[PDB]
């Protein structure tokens, strides 16, 4: 690509079946290359200090109705250099 | 709190729980590892006697 392009990846039920420890390094590794992504996961939740800044939405929908309701946070990490 | 109508949650520590939310906030949760940007909320637990 040039040198403009937007490095942009995605990820569906990310990472799941990795250790709930190693995940920490997963996003160091996406951090180095600089990629921009969009990610889902049921289960995760974005709150790793590896991570330099990430924004989260969580999705509710009751059941079966026809509405979705959206929180949002954002996270910004304290990679640990300790 | 939010897939209940009635804001009420439940806990395994027999704490039933009310959550109210106000979202018009730059508020700081701060812990060891990152500093978490949410809504406020504020959170009732019930008499369970």
């Amino acid at each position: 690509a040039g040198e403009m392009a937007p490095y942009i990846i995605s990820l569906d039920e990310a990472f799941a079946g990795v250790d709930e420890n190693n995940i920490r390094d997963m996003f160091e590794v996406v951090e180095q290359l600089g990629f921009n992504y969009i990610m889902n996961s049921q289960a995760l939740w974005g709150d790793y200090d590896t991570i330099s800044s990430l924004s989260i939405c969580e999705l509710v929908r009751p059941k079966n109705a026809d509405f979705v309701t959206v929180i949002r946070y954002q996270w910004d990490g304290k990679q640990r250099t300790f | 709190s939010m897939a209940a109508k009635n804001r009420m949650v439940k806990t395994d520590y027999g704490l039933h729980v009310k959550v109210m939310l106000d979202y018009e906030k730059t508020i700081t949760l701060q812990a060891e590892d990152g500093n978490l940007l949410m809504p406020d909320a504020t959170f009732l637990f019930e008499e369970t006697r």
